[PDB]
């Protein structure tokens, strides 16, 4: 069915629920053919997070690229997970993604930048992290005074 | 090197007579051949035995070890032969192996070894090529 | 086969059975004191 | 102090110590102010007196000159700070890296500067970070990184460095992150990915860089995916004028 | 001279005395000496005077000998110089007519890495230039080579001196003979060139052309060397479900196991393997290729299953190959493992058939059956076949062969509910002929749960009720049993109700039923009469009842998983069992630091006094399984001297002569006494010098097994689990927390490690952790652990008892 060509047909022989391996192969040829349709479908059925999102992330709308970087989000794929939701000027879950990793910093630094003025309580949660994974002189409990800055200090 | 010691032993639990290509393997020839060549070489009658992560390659002669010992290959047939050119040249020079005699032709037997296998590549020898050396 | 019956029982069954069987959980006979008389003639044979 | 022989303390009176053994033979030793100044001293937290102190019948390696390196609010620490790790150390321990990325130079070693880079995002300014986490070679970290900051002069010197690497969670990420989708298209046509390149550049109106991966190599286009391909981009990058590499801070 | 480190002396004699064969005897023993490591400097002057000019070939190879072995070393004779006593007439030996000395020459000179000679080895190729044997132009370009290594990576090696300077490697590939020391960072030009050699090739010369330029577009073109190489290229081209059908690697591949049967028993593994790839599924683990050799055409002449049936094996080859070959059966057929086993099983399992596969050793037997049977309670066809063969297993109709076979039958009937009614008339036969236990445990079973099917019953229990043999476990067997299944469907002179009458009186009641019972006093003391007395609520009637029981299994029973079942064929199991699978004055302080992961004991050495200590030396020792890393090295201990001077450390080592206490570290000075004084800096303990093994969960029950760990104590600071103060204690007392040997609940749950240890003491060391830890309203002692312990005569099981409480130094000087 590879070598006919016939996507649809090596569709239903890989078999929608796993058959990861079968699938695998149908995406790279269905890129080839640059039916990205058939493709998007093969690598969510192969799942291949890393892969599926490069296809997928050339939205602009992210579309379906958030379920594929779901998990990414909390499990250090952070890389993968900011470009699913970073994609046409919304926060869909970018934020989201640095505090459950524990990039905290991140999600503030995120917050400064769009500015809805989310950042006091991220600066927070983050600071008092700081005093938590020691740090004394740079301790962060504050507002301005022990390094960071919450978001009175910060500005658009 | 690809070829640390070419070395003869007695599984007296020393390395009678051996050779260090460049100086690196001294004493250390002795303990790794008293030790080893005495199991057999930790060997079951098999030419190819490796422990303690250095390859030894041997035949047994007697109380006698005749031994190749690398840690690194380039080929399989090659090992083989360096040892068995060897156990060509060995009995012109000792009539079999037997550590007294092997003891008293250590000279001929070195030269044989630095000729053998020189800068641990193995190059050729022959009964006729050896007596040039020692002429 | 005796698990069987005995799980069955307790797992299973209203374990009046169990209940009644248990009365301290006892031996399956009690002898007099065997030991020391066997002993007696035992040791300097 | 240490004598010759295996010995029983006979007692203490004084500030000798008396001693004799099984065969019973004497030693006597009076109780020194060597190792019991220094740290009396030390506990009265002094250091000036501590110097004098330090003598080589009591120096040790981890008593003076590494012992002190044992404060998660450095005040010992501060002290003694000659080791390169006893300086990396210090660092952590205040929270303040600017020390931590010297001592992590100084200990040779790129783990250190991406561990120090990783402290001090969090004591808040990238700036730091981008510096270490460049040179332990995580330009990908800094791609994703650098929207969240808020620089794009940056945040587009990190695609290049990553282009190369052919890191496709690294390159990838800043033409998302500016608002015009270009950076990607040229990335991933070296990557060889043409298909990808299409649908990134053809979404933002960028179509004609899509059409042109598409003649270059395997064309159509055509084909409407589980995702847009032709269907607007645009994203407003950063409306923060001072940058999170700029993120304010005192210190304390 | 096999090894005498002094006899310079004898030597310097010998090695001038005006007869030539002295000389080269002891020049000879020189070299043997040095081989093994042993003293020579003081006779270089006699050496070096003998032999220098001349072409007399053996006194000049032996010098020429000695240079490469220790020339450095050596400066009496020597000195050093850039045409030093071992190349400045040896110049001579390059430029003599005679091939040998020239030859020797070149090869020792070159192949000095030295810069004392470097000079001298350069127009040294010009001794093999000019080639007179293989060896020569081999010699050659293994000595320009050698050149480039030393120190000539640029223009002092790399062009022609007069033929060869690095130019050979290019020669050799178009001359008669090839050799190429060009391996690695020579010249461009020889590397093309060792290509056209391939063709062209001399077969030593092309396994060195071959470690340099591999992968050919041919099938060969000849030779051991390239045939060598092409099996590797192979494999490339088709690596794809292991080889499946090995290349040219199944020649070297015998040798690997020459010791003897396991050779076959592999070679019978890949044979299986190829024939097919089925289901893989427990234990139908054949891959390779799917069709290759098929299996089972109906044309094939003679076909497949002839080779089938050798693997499957009562031992039919010897036991290596017999394991392998068990697993192999199941391997290629089976629907898992059940359907070639229960074939297999059927051979194996005692009948009436053949007397070479039935024996009167009743546990064998009995595992047999089990294993028949396993295959029913695992598949279900397998429960139609096992009946009838579990009845010819029977037929035997000694007291234990029945005996045996009647004992899984019924575990089967539990399983298999009013399936094997058939059964229970062919299982009364033999039940009177009795002089075992197992015969009545196993009969009463089967006839009393099978009632409704037969009517016989007190004719057949009762011979066996008045006749003897062994009884205790009898009683427990048949006392859940005999009523069983519908309450009055039986009668020969004795109905199903007198079978509850006499089921009653055998547990531990008394009646006249079936002429009275065998014995009513039951089995192990825990078991008793009573639970099943109060049962029969519903006289032997499937309802909730001894029948239900009866007609029902104890939790899941399925698979192979050993829930009514043993795991394969017994013997083949036997072996699985088996594998464990196991993975002057002087005063000290100090203190251990680390910096930048360097462990060192740090050492003060100080001198209070005022009188002279001159002659310092400080050395840290090497007692056993401790170890010096560096000692100290200041000559420190001088009068009023305070010093750091550290000593590094390591802990694992091997035994040395000198004592074996604490930490031995020694201070020199002046006292011609007491020379050498030993003190001491903190403390380090006999502990480290067991070896730190681990076990699993087998390894620990043999060991358990193969020597006592009764003994125990109550270590205090166990109130922690295993993980915290007691792994770490136990880890200085180089031991490890492993595999569990516990058995957790809402009573039950102390935590319990499987300890193991090799220690260098002759023993290894093993212990358990149990930790008290309350999980009952009347804990031992609360929180604490015991650890009971061993070692292998315990003299470590002790350590282990005590180094588990509580273990820290430190000093803050």
């Amino acid at each position: 069915a590879l070598q006919l060509g016939e996507l649809k047909i090596a569709y239903q022989l890989a078999v929608e629920a796993e058959s990861e391996q079968k699938w695998k192969q149908l995406a790279e040829l269905a890129i080839s053919k640059c039916q990205f349709s058939l493709a998007q479908e093969c690598l969510h059925h192969a799942q291949d997070y890393g892969g599926l999102l490069l296809l997928a992330t050339a939205s602009g709308n992210a579309s379906m690229v958030n379920k594929l970087a779901e998990g990414a989000e909390r499990d250090g794929k952070n890389n993968v997970a900011f470009m699913s939701y970073f994609l046409q000027g919304k926060l869909d879950a970018c934020l989201e993604l640095l505090i459950r990793t524990g990039r905290l910093p991140e999600a503030a630094f995120l917050a400064r930048t769009y500015l809805p003025s989310q950042v006091s309580r991220v600066v927070k949660l983050w600071r008092e992290n700081l005093s938590k994974v020691n740090q004394k002189a740079a301790e962060s409990l504050a507002d301005p005074t022990e390094y960071e800055n919450l978001f009175p200090g910060l500005k658009e | 090197m690809v070829l640390l010691a070419a070395a003869v032993c007695t599984k007296a639990g020393k390395a009678i007579v051996s050779r260090q290509f460049v100086e690196m393997t001294r004493t250390r020839i002795e303990g790794l051949l008293a030790a080893f060549p005495k199991l057999m070489n930790t060997g079951k009658q098999h030419t190819f035995v490796e422990t303690e992560s250095v390859r030894y390659v041997y035949q047994p002669m007697e109380k006698l070890y005749m031994v190749l010992i690398t840690t690194k290959n380039s080929n399989i047939l090659e090992d083989l032969e360096t040892l068995r050119l060897f156990s060509r040249v060995i009995p012109e020079y000792c009539r079999a192996l037997e550590e007294n005699e092997i003891s008293e032709h250590c000279f001929d037997l070195i030269f044989a070894f630095d000729e053998i296998v020189a800068l641990g590549y193995r190059e050729n020898v022959n009964l006729a090529q050896i007596r040039t050396f020692t002429e | 086969d005796r698990a069987t019956f005995y799980l069955n029982v307790l797992e299973q069954k209203q374990k009046a059975l169990n209940a009644g069987y248990i009365l301290n959980g006892l031996t399956v006979s009690i002898p007099g004191l065997e030991k020391a008389l066997q002993q007696y003639t035992l040791e300097p044979s | 102090r240490t004598l010759d022989l295996p010995i029983y303390v006979t007692r203490v009176k004084g500030n000798n110590v008396y001693c004799l053994d099984r065969e019973c033979r004497p030693r006597v030793l009076t109780i020194d102010p060597t190792e019991f100044k220094f740290k009396l001293a030390l506990i009265n937290r002094k250091y000036d007196e501590v110097l004098h102190m330090v003598r080589n019948a009591k120096l040790v390696g981890q008593s003076i000159i590494a012992y002190l390196q044992k404060k998660g609010y450095p005040e010992v620490a501060l002290h003694f700070v000659k080791d390169e790790k006893t300086r990396f150390s210090l660092a952590l321990e205040c929270g303040n890296i600017e020390i931590a990325l010297e001592a992590a130079k100084a200990l040779d070693d790129k783990n250190c500067w991406e561990k120090l880079g990783e402290v001090a995002l969090l004591q808040g300014n990238h700036q730091i970070v981008e510096m270490c986490y460049q040179r332990t070679k995580n330009f990908d970290k800094l791609s994703f990184l650098y929207l969240i900051t808020g620089n794009l002069e940056k945040l587009r010197k990190m695609m290049k460095i990553a282009e190369i690497r052919k890191d496709m969670s690294g390159h990838y990420q800043n033409a998302l992150y500016l608002g015009d989708v270009s950076e990607r298209v040229r990335i991933l046509k070296n990557c060889g990915q043409k298909s990808l390149a299409y649908l990134s550049a053809a979404t933002h109106g960028l179509d004609e860089e899509a059409e042109s991966l598409k003649e270059t190599f395997d064309p159509e286009k055509e084909t409407i995916p589980d995702i847009d391909p032709n269907a607007k981009l645009l994203q407003p990058p950063a409306p923060i004028m001072p940058l999170d590499t700029n993120w304010p801070l005192l210190t304390v | 001279m096999d090894s005498e480190p002094p006899s310079e002396i004898s030597l310097k004699n010998d090695l001038e005395k005006g007869d030539v064969k002295s000389k080269t005897e002891a020049l000879k023993k020189v070299i043997i000496m040095i081989l093994n490591g042993e003293k020579l400097p003081g006779l270089l002057m006699t050496i070096i005077r003998f032999v220098l000019p001349l072409q007399d070939h053996t006194i000049k190879k032996l010098l020429l000998v000695f240079w490469e072995i220790v020339p450095k070393t050596t400066p009496d004779g020597r000195l050093l110089h850039e045409m030093i006593l071992v190349c400045d007439a040896y110049r001579k030996d390059l430029q003599h007519p005679n091939e040998f000395i020239r030859g020797s020459t070149l090869r020792f000179l070159c192949k000095l890495k030295e810069a004392e000679l470097l000079e001298p080895l350069m127009p040294a190729i010009r001794a093999c230039l000019e080639h007179r044997h293989s060896y020569v132009r081999r010699n050659a370009v293994l000595a320009i080579y050698t050149i480039y290594r030393n120190f000539e990576h640029l223009i002092p090696d790399a062009p022609e001196l007069i033929h060869d300077f690095l130019v050979n490697e290019k020669d050799a590939s178009c001359k008669r003979n090839a050799f190429m020391m060009l391996i690695h960072a020579d010249q461009d030009r020889a590397l093309d060139y060792l290509s056209t050699c391939i063709d062209q090739v001399q077969t030593f010369g092309d396994i060195l052309q071959l470690v340099i330029v591999e992968l050919i577009y041919k099938v060969c073109h000849a030779n051991p060397s390239e045939r060598a190489r092409f099996i590797r290229c192979i494999y490339n081209l088709l690596q794809s479900s292991s080889p499946a059908v090995k290349y040219e690697a199944a020649g070297t591949l015998v040798t690997l196991s020459s010791a003897p049967t396991a050779i076959k028993a592999a070679a019978q593994c890949y044979i299986d393997l190829i024939i097919k790839e089925s289901d893989n599924n427990v234990k139908l683990i054949v891959l390779d290729r799917l069709v290759e050799l098929k299996e089972h055409p109906a044309h094939e002449r003679v076909l497949q299953d002839l080779v089938m049936d050798i693997l499957r094996v009562l031992s039919t080859p010897d036991l290596e190959v017999r394991k392998k070959t068990l697993q192999l059966a199941l391997d290629l057929v089976s629907s898992r493992n059940v359907e070639e086993l229960v074939i297999v099983l059927k051979k194996e399992v005692i009948k009436t058939n053949n007397v070479s596969e039935h024996e009167d050793t009743d546990k064998y037997r009995q595992l047999l059956v089990r294993t028949l049977h396993s295959c029913s309670v695992r598949f279900p066809d397998m429960a139609a076949n096992v009946i009838p063969v579990l009845m010819e297993f029977l037929s035997d109709s000694n007291e234990a062969a029945a005996a045996d076979v009647l004992e899984f039958v019924r575990e089967a009937i539990q399983r298999f509910d009013n399936l094997r009614m058939l059964i229970v008339e062919k299982m009364l036969e033999v039940f009177h002929a009795i002089k075992s236990v197992k015969i009545y445990r196993g009969a009463l079973w089967i006839l009393g749960e099978y009632c409704s099917t037969k009517e016989d019953i007190q004719s057949v229990m009762t011979e066996v009720r008045r006749s003897l043999g062994e009884i205790p476990i009898v009683e427990s067997e048949i006392k859940k049993e005999a009523g069983e299944l519908k309450p009055e469907e039986e009668i020969t002179v004795g109905p199903v109700q007198k079978l509850v009458t006499e089921m009653g009186t055998y547990a531990t009641q008394s009646a006249l039923s079936s002429s009275r019972p065998t014995k009513k006093e039951e089995d192990r003391p825990p078991l008793r009469g009573f639970l099943l007395d109060g049962d029969f609520f519903v006289a032997a009637s499937l309802a909730t009842t001894l029948t239900k029981i009866a007609l029902r299994y104890v939790a899941l029973v399925q698979e192979k998983k050993k829930q009514n079942s043993f795991v394969a064929e017994a013997m083949l199991l036997m072996a699985t069992i088996l594998h464990l699978g196991k993975s002057d004055p002087v005063y000290a302080e100090a203190y251990v630091h680390v910096n930048q992961y360097d462990i060192v004991l740090d050492v003060l050495v100080v001198n209070q006094t005022s009188d002279t200590l001159q002659n310092c030396t400080l050395e840290l020792a090497t007692l056993g399984d401790l170890k010096l890393v560096e000692k100290p090295s200041p000559l420190t201990l001088a009068p009023h001297d305070f010093a750091n001077i550290k000593a590094n450390v390591k802990v694992a080592s091997t035994e040395n002569g000198i004592i074996f206490g604490n930490i031995v570290y020694d201070v020199s000075g002046a006292a011609s006494d007491r020379n050498c004084v030993v003190l001491s800096d903190i403390h380090i303990d006999i502990m480290d010098y067991i070896q730190p093994a681990t076990c699993t969960d087998a390894e620990f029950r043999q060991m358990w097994a193969e020597f006592e760990w009764e003994n125990k104590v109550t270590v205090n600071t166990n109130m922690t689990d295993l993980n915290d103060y007691l792994q770490h204690i136990l880890k200085s007392t180089n031991m490890k927390c492993l595999t569990p040997e516990k058995a957790l609940s809402g009573y039950c749950g102390f935590m319990a490690a499987n300890l193991y240890a090799r220690s260098i003491f002759g023993e290894d060391a093993l212990a358990n952790v149990s930790i008290e830890k309350p999980v009952h309203q009347g804990p031992d002692a609360a929180v604490t652990g015991h650890i009971r312990i061993r070692a292998k005569s315990q003299g470590m099981a002790l350590s282990l008892g005590d180094k588990i409480n509580l273990s820290q130094k430190k000093t803050s000087l």
